[PDB]
């Protein structure tokens, strides 16, 4: 199968991104040092070399070195090439015109010139892998610059982008609302699907069914690497009814601004507690569709499903899958939009999912990811829409945006294009 | 990468200054010749953010140490860890300041100010980026305040856009070291507040009150309050020197912790602190460390945070710390004193973890918060400003060295507004 | 043959249920382990697994910690699936209210979620089994919580209880008239039918057949053990003439409100004591038919049987059988209701009766289980009323149960709807 | 789960607070330093009911120890079991109460007052699940009463839902030590019939009665009579620290054993209570254990349950014991003694059984009887108080305090009600 690039931006794409390639050297028996020990699956990740010693198709870029210098001196330090990891010389403070305007376009030209060397030496190139938070100067403000630029040199191709969404209530900042509402302004147009997540989500469950009371960003980030193995293991792995990258935009995007399917995944077992469960293919696929179970702290049953993207792996008999399936949409609490009778798209690959070496999660024999896309997103936008009203009402943080050569009238334009949004959500729930 | 330049001014500047490099090299293994003896990595990692180096391990921390008298200075010199700094650095008068702001800011700092800038550009050239400077001065005196006030407003003509974060000793709410400390403090608010992006209000009455209190032990004043103070600062600054899992920077804080221009005078507090004796019968986890940051019991300003409602707040932990307790907590504290939040900012919470602890400590963090209680200590300044003021109480002195009395007007109606717009944010939306 | 679910609710259920599993774990032959030694008839009652440990098929939920940590830490934690041991933070206080109104249902929501995800991972379900004591707070406030919910999501299946009534003498508590009141009104429209038994019965039954001075409740629950295991014989071994779990509420309960059957048990012989008897079928059978052997303290010979159902067990000659009931049919001491001529049920299972290892009950070869109906036990529930009358006369504990979001009138309604039922068991023995 | 936080107020209150964190530490294992010694798993299982714990297995008990004057205190912390409690917790005064209600109460115990909560939030927020508080003080003294009714009444003002039980020593019938004991004792009870859910009335006469009478041992009064009253109250929290057939609870009792708000006030009894000598002539079953405690010769209140009815009783009965043998005995009880017990409450007895037995025991068990043979005490105290307040004979000591007349009148005319209230229920049914 053909490559695909995979974009790491800002503090949470970097620390994320050393999840995601902990597991795909697990699952390719690659040595952290790049030598393979003594197939044709990892050449859409990993670039092959006259060596033994394969390196990693992604670019690494953040505007503060510290991040990517613990990178640089891990013990993956090998298995990266010393120019991929691209670091600036100061942070972006948490400032979207920083990252976006002044600083970001200061080191934005030599990403694209290791994007280019690194697109331009694979046959095809299915798309792009984007991990960013919404939550930062760099994860939005430089982001908005490579999806931009990503859009003229590379237009008709793949995006797909996995993002920290602003949690409901938890907050590592002051101005998520601000950063966080700008970028969707700009990143709606020059994306085709977001993976949103949220912290809150994924520390409940954590403590919910993991069943662990003192998480951390490394044990968070290993369980969001399993979403990204699983959605991207068709592309690796054989199997049955194997979902390509560009299927999930046509199935999961109705309409051009609706492309904002929460992710979920399942069985999430420790592995004492995993003993004492049978783990069928239909318990698997009931645990997706239920609220306490989901990276997105929204409610699926306030709203309504709209489209279903189901990539099972391991042992599956689609038998099972089918029946599974058919079952969930006789239930009147689940509920899908009137005009999508058809609301699911079903993906299987024939490879359980591997464990970390000191992992917390168990070694299932089987698994299922789900990417629904559901109107009750639209109260997540809502609530963020009401927090920047509260603030940008009083112009209370504008002066430090204004500062870095940004427009007053961007945060008039913000609102306005995500009041749009919220309308654009509000028909859709409806039939006409 | 982040070079930061520490600039140290007045008696109380030198001495805060000179435990604050004792607490930095005890961090980084830096034996007090310069000579690095550390056992981590890390602590070379990001050396250079304070200490410069010179062939053979001997490691220079770029600090600028000012006076207006050889007094003080000759005290660090002669001090077991005076030896590390550089000679050249020392900058030296011979007629200090009397305590009167016109001399330290007209007079005698004009003439020394020139010689100083001579030695921050050496060491701001130095510097493969320099993100800000940063400044410890006194309120009350001269030197601290004329001089001080005097150079803040110079480096900050010609690095408009780098960081300058001062930690200032503010006067007490009713004891006082010095009879014209109204007259300097004003003259002196008047001049931050145009210059300064970040000044971290603290006090010496406050910070007795953490001696005795909380601690047991009732010795000391000036060399272990000027220690308490060392910490709060060196925990402001960690993210920049060591890994952390939400690395923070003095732009983070400023843009997290400044709203508006003008209202940039926070008030720190720092956690654990626990008497020797007592410490055994105590637990070290996230929850309880939390709880004391936000008790007035614990706050390094004078003035109390429950007559008022903060505006933006800042933690930064350190330690091997789980994320999930270090948010829980969070939201608990907003929850339950919801009336001490501003309705019109949905968040006042910023976190940031570093991995590597303070030196003896598996667990600590630094608050930084904005309240609007801080305005009645402006405005207790201005009360008595006016009252001596309103008589011309010492004007003569002032005048005499270079000075105008309209000068006082507008320190006096600059300082009044100052306190007006924290008032304006007592009331809720709509 | 198909499953059925064990709920066990408050410290009587939970307490109860362990006695209860203990028989199931011998009588299959599983290890306290959950694994089973290195076949069809227990997946009624156990979830099959990958591995070799079943799962038992019932939950627990007490709203005090204390109870179920017993379990939790016991050598049957490797039993239970972890979440099926549901445990609040603090206890009802033998309280009617909290139980029912104020905490029972900040936990009941936690309850229906395992019971619905145990209840669809079985093809067919008979219905629940409830185990539980009118004298608590949990036992009968949060009782009447699941019979209710468990009436609307699963209605039309099967709702068996196992109940500690009310002694008529002895009593370890002092509301017992008003909490055992309050449950009987909400639990009879909620249920088929009701298995009471008494502590002062079975003390009395083990102080005069087992030969035992000092019985403990470790004691009575095994015996109560005996009366369950013999009940669901019928849906795990091979047997002829078996007894479904839907057939007892058809027999036994002629009229909704009357569904209140005594439950009784023979032989209770001691080891040695069982040497000098020969334990034919109708002495057995004749056993049951005397008030000395009741497990409610009260006098058949007061009222008039209704219907009985008769499961024996082990090597039975049904022949024997027919010929044993045939003789009590024609006793003027027993007697029947005029408009019943057809009494009975017979019910045979070819499984003799296993002995827990240390316990006081013989090795039976044989052995019978009655559950008549009779409508002696409305004196029960006439003496009942009378003491609730006589506290709720003076308005002696109101203020507990109102101040725990109780309407008064709920007192008012709960004795006139007992007074019905005893107007009901009146007009039922006579004849018109 | 259900954590307990223990209040001791008075001279009387921390002796037997004192006394009674020693039994529990023996109970649980745990070392006078806190560290842990047991055998038993059960013992650490719920530890934390009342120890916290802080690392390397230092258990810290949350008892607050309030006083108005250090003396008391002070011996606690000399004590040898007086390194365990936290010493954030003791809340000293420096001008103790002279036994007037007033002082304790309006003038000191409000300056006072204040600085407690802070100590009991804090171990009130340090608990997932607080059940209630725990309050011993005496109400003859000013201090225990004063401040001990002060602050269970600001106790129940944020906890209104939280259980407060209260183990409160009596005047005594006819000896005294001290001259106003009605007006503190009447005041007091006219404060805590509003607050108090449940309350445990004992008294030194009746329990002296218990050393020479029962026991054989003449020598000691306050070392032994603290220790019987620490053993009763640690069998009514037995139930929430180890497991037992039939697990009771604070709530559970307060249901039981009191039938209408204002009729909570108890009297405790404990057995067996035999001399050492005499022990091995006696036979410990379940029989006799439960004879003793419905005779007046065990009852350590001062009033014989003889002259009135019992209208609710609870036996929380300990170790292994025969369930049928604690049943058939209470039903005894009950027939034999018909008319000691109210006809219109059907069932008056209340059981539970815990596995573990108190330590140097194989078989214990605590009374709590209502009595209305109670109002007997209350009716006395009314006697006094009106002799003495009729001829104002010592109120210019208790007006000069911020007091009224007014409320010594309100105080006798809510006692009065108190005793007509249990009056009533002397007759039969119909
Ligand atoms: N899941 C996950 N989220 C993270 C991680 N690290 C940071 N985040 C999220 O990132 C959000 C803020 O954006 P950051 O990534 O920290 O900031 P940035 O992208 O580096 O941009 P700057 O402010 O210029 O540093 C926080 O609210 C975190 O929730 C991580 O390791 N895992
Ligand atoms: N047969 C039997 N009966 C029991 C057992 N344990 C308790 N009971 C009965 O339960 C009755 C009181 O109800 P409980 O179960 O104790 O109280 P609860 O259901 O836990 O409700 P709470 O009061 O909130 O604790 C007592 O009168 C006992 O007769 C037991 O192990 N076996
Ligand atoms: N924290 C701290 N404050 C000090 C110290 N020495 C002086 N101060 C404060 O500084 C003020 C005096 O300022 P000073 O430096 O003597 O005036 P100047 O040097 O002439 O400008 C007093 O109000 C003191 O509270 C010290 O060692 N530590
Ligand atoms: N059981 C017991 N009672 C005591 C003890 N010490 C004092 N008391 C009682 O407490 C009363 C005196 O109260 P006190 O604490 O001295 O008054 P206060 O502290 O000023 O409020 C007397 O009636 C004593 O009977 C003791 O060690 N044990
Ligand atoms: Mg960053
Ligand atoms: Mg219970």
């Amino acid at each position: 199968m053909r490559e695909c690039i995979s974009i790491h931006i800002g503090q949470a794409g970097v620390q994320m991104g050393n999840a995601c390639w902990e597991l795909y050297c697990l699952e390719h028996g690659i040595q952290q040092d790049g030598i393979i020990p003594d197939d044709s699956s990892f050449g859409t990740f990993f670039s092959e070399t006259g060596s033994g010693k394969h390196v990693p198709r992604a670019v690494f870029v953040d505007l503060e070195q510290t991040v990517i210098g613990e990178i640089r001196t891990g013990h993956y330090r090998s298995l990266f090439h010393p120019e991929q990891l691209i670091t600036g010389k100061e942070d972006a403070a948490n400032n979207y015109a920083r990252g976006h305007y002044t600083i970001g376009k200061e080191i934005v030209d030599s990403v694209l010139d290791r994007v280019r060397k690194m697109a331009d030496q694979c046959s095809g190139l299915q798309g792009f892998l984007i991990f960013h938070s919404f939550g930062g100067g760099t994860g939005s403000g430089f982001t908005s610059l490579l999806m931009e630029r990503l859009s003229v040199d590379y237009g008709k191709k793949s995006k797909l982008e996995f993002s920290v969404y602003p949690a409901p209530q938890i907050s590592t900042a002051v101005v998520e609302p601000y950063n966080s509402i700008l970028t969707t302004h700009t990143t709606l147009e020059h994306s085709d699907c977001a993976f949103m997540v949220d912290n809150e989500a994924i520390y409940d469950i954590c403590n919910r069914n993991l069943d662990i009371e003192r998480p951390t960003y490394t044990n968070l980030n290993r369980l969001i690497g399993q979403i990204v193995s699983s959605i991207t293991a068709s592309l690796r792995f054989d199997g049955a009814l194997n979902v390509d990258l560009t299927e999930f935009q046509t199935n999961l995007v109705p309409y051009p601004r609706i492309h904002f399917p929460l992710v979920t995944y399942s069985p999430i077992i420790s592995a004492e507690k995993a003993y004492h469960e049978q783990l069928s293919v239909p318990e698997i696929t009931n645990a997706c569709f239920e609220y306490s179970n989901q990276m997105v702290k929204c409610d699926p049953r306030r709203g309504k499903y709209m489209a279903c993207c189901l990539l099972y792996r391991g042992d599956v008999v689609p038998k099972d899958v089918n029946a599974a399936i058919a079952a969930i949409k006789t239930r009147r609490s689940i509920q899908f939009v009137d005009w999508c009778p058809t609301g699911f798209k079903v993906g299987i690959n024939y490879q359980p999912p591997t464990v970390v070496p000191g992992g917390d999660l168990a070694k299932v024999q089987r698994a299922v990811c789900m990417l629904s896309n559901t109107t009750a997103i639209a109260e997540a936008w809502a609530r963020l829409d009401h927090k920047f009203d509260l603030m940008y009402s009083k112009r209370a943080f504008v002066h430090w945006y204004v500062g870095e050569g940004m427009e007053e009238g961007e945060f008039s334009e913000a609102r306005e294009d995500m009041a749009a949004l919220e309308k654009d959500y509000e028909e859709v729930g409806t039939e006409s | 990468m982040r070079e930061i330049v520490h600039l140290q001014a007045g008696q109380c500047g030198n001495q805060i200054g000179a435990k604050f490099w004792e607490v930095i090299s005890d961090e980084h293994g830096i034996d007090p010749t310069g000579t690095y003896h550390g056992d981590s990595d890390l602590q070379l990692e990001r050396i250079n953010v304070y200490y410069n180096e010179a062939t053979g391990g001997k490691y220079v921390p770029r600090a600028v140490l000012v006076d207006l008298e050889p007094g003080t200075m000759d005290s660090v010199r002669s001090g077991p860890f005076g030896q590390i700094f550089r000679p050249d650095n020392f900058v030296f008068g011979q007629s200090g300041a009397g305590n009167n702001w016109a001399k330290g800011h007209y007079t005698e700092g004009a003439e020394l100010v020139d010689s100083v800038l001579d030695v921050v550009r050496k060491e701001a050239e130095s510097c493969d980026c320099l993100q800000g400077f940063q400044l410890t001065h006194s309120l009350g005196g001269g030197t601290g305040s004329g001089m001080g006030t005097l150079l803040i407003s110079k480096i900050r003509e010609e690095y408009p856009d780098r960081i300058m974060n001062t930690f200032s000793v503010v006067p007490s709410p009713k004891v006082s070291d010095t009879v014209v400390e109204p007259y300097n403090a004003t003259l002196s608010v008047h001049q931050l507040v145009e210059n300064t992006d970040e000044t971290y209000c603290i006090d010496n009455e406050a910070l007795y009150d953490i001696c005795f209190r909380t601690l047991k032990l009732t010795t000391p004043t000036y060399g272990d309050l000027n220690h308490l103070v060392s910490a709060t600062m060196s925990g402001v600054t960690t993210c920049l020197r060591f890994p952390g899992q939400l690395n923070a920077d003095l732009r983070k804080l400023a843009v997290n912790m400044v709203p508006f221009p003008r209202l940039h005078f926070f008030m720190p507090g720092f956690a654990p602190l626990t008497s020797r004796g007592s410490q055994q019968y105590r637990a070290l986890t996230v929850p309880e460390l939390t709880q004391q940051m936000f008790d007035a019991k614990n706050m390094m300003a004078a003035c109390d945070p429950r007559h008022g409602r903060y505006l933006t707040v800042a933690a930064v932990f350190r330690g091997r710390m789980s994320m999930k307790e270090v948010d829980e907590q969070m939201l608990n504290v907003q929850n339950k004193n919801s009336s001490y939040f501003v309705e019109w900012i949905p968040n006042n919470v910023k976190t940031a973890v570093c991995d590597i602890p303070p030196r003896g400590l598996k667990m600590s963090a630094t608050f930084i918060g904005n309240s609007t209680a801080i305005q009645e200590l402006f405005k207790r300044i201005s009360e008595q400003f006016t009252a001596m003021f309103r008589r011309k109480a010492f004007l003569h002195w002032y005048t005499g060295e270079g000075m105008d009395e309209m000068e006082f007007t507008e320190a006096e109606s600059n300082m009044n507004d100052l306190v007006s717009e924290y008032q304006q944010y007592q009331d809720a939306t709509a």
